[PDB]
DNA sequence: ACAGATATT
């Protein structure tokens, strides 16, 4: 009489957040064959019977994507043959944890499956598995009825029980192909090309036996922004600019340092002519005193790609060991999920609570308590994008229970936190502007007013400077040595990783959880070198790599093509671009300029004959 | 006609050789004073002119230039601003005017802004000082109550990068 | 020997 309910989420920690919210607190623990999930059971009615729930997880992504085990090995397939001719089938991830038989033999009952899980692409492909999984084993459908349904949230607090109601919709299929197709061209279009280079480059150069040339849509234009700004910094002229500098002296010994109106002369003569008008002259006049109220504004919310720029410049740890120790404090519980591009708060959120539960540590507790007595700001309006809350702390943390990276770590996001929640700095930024002749110089100064996110982020402060005169215009001020400095215009220096993750972010090449990788892979493929303050110094292998790209078909480099087959995607998931299609002009035109690299390779080949 | 020309042109700032008018002039004999200064104006200075700046101008021993002059602009380079960038905003925009009367040569300097005078101004464009105007360490000061600029036409500034 | 991207607990 009864009718079996299933439901699937993504990871047994949602299990248990939904099972226990929808459930009322009667629940199971019936841990499955695989040994990795959990079964829950609860009694309900949604068509007006009594329905048996069943509900569990399939952890990680399911299947993935991978060529037939014939044109796996190298000495046997020509690379070409990877385009169209080759067989790509969807293979058990981690087959050792049985999936695919959990969910067939958990799939026993009908009238009911619903789909808890992530509300991205991602989450569509997974849900998208796990049907084609279930549906064969699954009892037959009697006569017309849905069967199929779809679960959306961004909460899983109070909008479940809404959702299991009323928005139960059915999942997207035409989304559910965008990264079923960015998977197979990004397979095929890589893989061939890096098993053409390095076949090609180990038989044909000593230096480069048992090494790895690889290709891909991410790690080539990431190895061409090191190499570009490479290109500038050996195409760069220093140039001899001229900049007068003239003190003056206002009390007794106070030597207050100006600075030129025009803040430098690029000649010799013109230098020389603005010295003969100030040099001799002995008294300095004042035209214009300005006191003013500036405001620096306060950090936004923490996302993943500002913590990795922050761990790369200011803690100096690298983008892969950032992302593994915060992944490590998320598995402990210490902090949020820690792979987030949202810059915002969510309405509903314990603000308050969380800044509380710091309030026994001697490195904030005074700062946490007087803001709690005094009041919280909001905090800034940022860029929300539904994909999960941004990096916060979820537990009190002291120096004994973790240390090292973890906490140097966990110590930059409670005080951004804090930060965030604090107020906003006030500076009086006071310039006074003399007159030293037919010349015109000005002078500086910060003085801060009521230190706010700077009380607990000491790095952004404002300096301490000595304060200026206060002058009321018609003033005498006798002046020094007027003096004119020479100056080199300073090349620019290597790409930090900040700087390069924010390169990745502005075009687009890669995901929050793909830039360290991307990072860490062009770090170990000997393609870059980090030096001194984490700068990525290419190496010859890269510039020649680049350099040869830019020779042969300069378009497989430039950051656009990551972006414009992304539009393509985006075109298919929206429904507007058919999906067959599009992916056969794509892996027609990549065969067309790999069957061009192939031949034109000879111009790599002697810009590598220069090298090893 | 040719004095009653010459003493116009001479008011008017313009210093032009009798052959260089005659060119200028246009075929009937009789010839008007702005139809002759449209002509010539249209013209590259160095073909017609007299001389005007005395031969030490560019060597700082004179300090003062006077009565009206009109002189041509060859090229214009923003002092303020490294070679590469050129329209750099990090500074104000100081101009280094390479100014030339047909027979010598003579360097201004912006020392304020004009919004008269600009990079994107085409060689062989004619400027008209008016008053005395200030030379230091052989640089002519150009501020805006002496500078009128005539809109000028020439081939040259073909090719710009 | 590969793409990228994600990764229970
Ligand atoms: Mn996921």
């Amino acid at each position: 009489v009864m009718k079996t309910v299933l439901m699937v989420a993504e990871k047994p920690s949602l299990a248990q957040s939904i099972a226990k919210i929808l459930s009322r607190g009667s629940l199971s623990s019936h841990k499955g064959l695989n040994g990795a999930c959990s079964v829950h059971e609860y009694t309900g009615t949604f068509a007006g019977q009594p329905v048996r729930f069943k509900m569990t997880s399939v952890c990680g992504h399911v299947m993935t994507l991978d060529f037939l085990g014939k044109y796996n090995k190298w000495d046997k397939v020509d690379p070409a043959e990877l385009f169209s001719q080759a067989p790509t089938e969807k293979k058990e991830a981690n087959p050792k944890l049985n999936m695919v038989k959990f969910l067939q033999v958990e799939g026993r009952g009908c009238d009911y499956i619903v789909l808890w899980l992530d509300c991205d692409k991602e989450g569509e492909n997974i849900c998208f598995e796990v049907l084609d999984a279930v549906l064969p084993v699954m009892n037959k459908a009697h006569g017309g009825e849905k069967t199929v349904f779809r679960a959306r949230f961004s909460s899983i607090t109070d909008t479940d029980i809404c959702n299991a109601m009323a928005c139960l919709g059915e999942p997207d299929h035409n989304e559910a192909l965008s990264v079923d197709a960015r998977q197979e061209l990004d397979l095929r279009i890589g893989c061939a090309f890096t098993r053409f280079q390095t076949k090609y480059f180990q038989g044909k150069y000593g230096d480069l036996d048992s090494s790895l040339i690889s290709f891909g849509p991410c790690q080539t234009p990431t190895l061409g922004f090191c190499v570009e700004r490479h290109d500038k910094i050996q195409s760069f002229k220093p140039e001899t600019y001229w900049v007068l500098q003239a003190k003056v002296n206002t009390d007794k010994d106070r030597s207050l340092l100006l600075d030129w109106d025009r803040v430098r002369v690029f000649d010799r003569e013109i230098a020389q002519m603005f010295l003969n008008m100030t040099k001799l002259e002995k008294e300095a006049q004042v035209e214009a005193t300005s006191r003013k109220e500036k405001a620096k504004q306060r950090p936004l919310a923490l996302n993943t790609v500002e913590m990795l720029r922050v761990a790369s410049s200011s803690l100096g740890m690298g983008p892969q060991h950032a992302m593994q120790t915060a992944e490590r404090l998320y598995t402990q519980g210490y902090i949020s999920f820690p792979r987030t591009e949202t810059t915002h708060y969510p309405e509903n959120f314990d603000l308050k609570g969380s800044l509380r539960q710091q309030a026994n540590h001697p490195y904030w507790a005074d700062t946490v308590k007087r803001l709690l007595a005094e009041g919280i700001n909001r905090p800034r309006k940022g860029h929300d994008a539904g994909d999960h809350p941004p990096i916060t702390p979820m537990k009190s943390a002291t120096e004994a229970e973790l240390g090292g990276d973890a906490w140097r770590l966990y110590e930059y996001i409670t005080r951004h936190f804090i930060a965030t929640v604090s107020h906003d700095c006030k500076y009086l930024q006071s310039t006074i502007s003399f007159r030293i002749g037919p010349e015109l110089f000005t002078c500086s100064g910060k003085t801060v007013l009521s230190p706010g996110f700077t009380e607990v982020m000491p790095w952004q402060s404002v300096p301490l400077e000595e304060s200026l005169p206060t002058c009321q215009r018609g003033d005498a001020f006798p002046v020094g040595e007027v003096k004119m400095l020479e100056k080199q215009t300073n090349p620019p220096d290597y790409l930090t990783e900040a700087e390069l993750i924010t390169l990745m972010e502005k075009h687009g090449i890669g995901t929050d959880a793909s830039i360290p990788v991307h990072i860490n892979n062009i770090c170990q493929r000997n393609y870059v070198t980090v030096e001194s303050g984490r700068r990525l110094k290419p190496t010859n292998l890269g510039i020649v790599l680049v350099h040869g790209y830019y020779k042969i078909d300069a378009e497989l480099v430039l950051p656009t093509i990551r972006s414009a087959v992304e539009k393509q995607l985006n075109l298919i998931a929206q429904g507007k671009a058919d999906y067959r299609q599009v992916l056969g002009h794509t892996l027609d035109v990549f065969k067309r300029k790999f069957h061009y690299f192939v031949d034109s390779i000879a111009g790599m080949d002697e810009l590598m004959e220069v090298s090893f | 006609m040719a004095q009653v020309a010459g003493a116009a042109l001479s008011q008017a700032g313009w210093y032009l050789s009798d052959e260089g008018i005659e060119a200028c002039t246009s075929s009937p004999d009789k010839v008007n004073v702005n139809d002759i200064i449209l002509i010539a104006l249209n013209t590259d200075l160095r073909t017609i002119g007299k001389k005007f700046l005395p031969s030490d101008i560019n060597s700082g021993k004179v300090e003062k230039l006077e009565g009206p002059c009109v002189l041509q602009i060859q090229k214009i380079r923003n002092v303020a601003a490294p070679k590469d960038n050129e329209e750099s905003q990090a500074a104000p925009r100081m101009l280094r005017l390479q100014m030339t009367d047909g027979h010598i040569s003579c360097t201004a300097v912006e020392f304020s802004y004009m919004s008269k005078i600009s990079l994107n101004t085409p060689p062989g464009t004619k400027v008209k000082l008016s008053g005395i105007v200030d030379i230091k360490n052989g640089f002519l000061l150009l501020n805006d109550s002496n500078t009128t600029v005539l809109g000028g036409e020439v081939e040259h500034l073909i090719e710009k990068w």
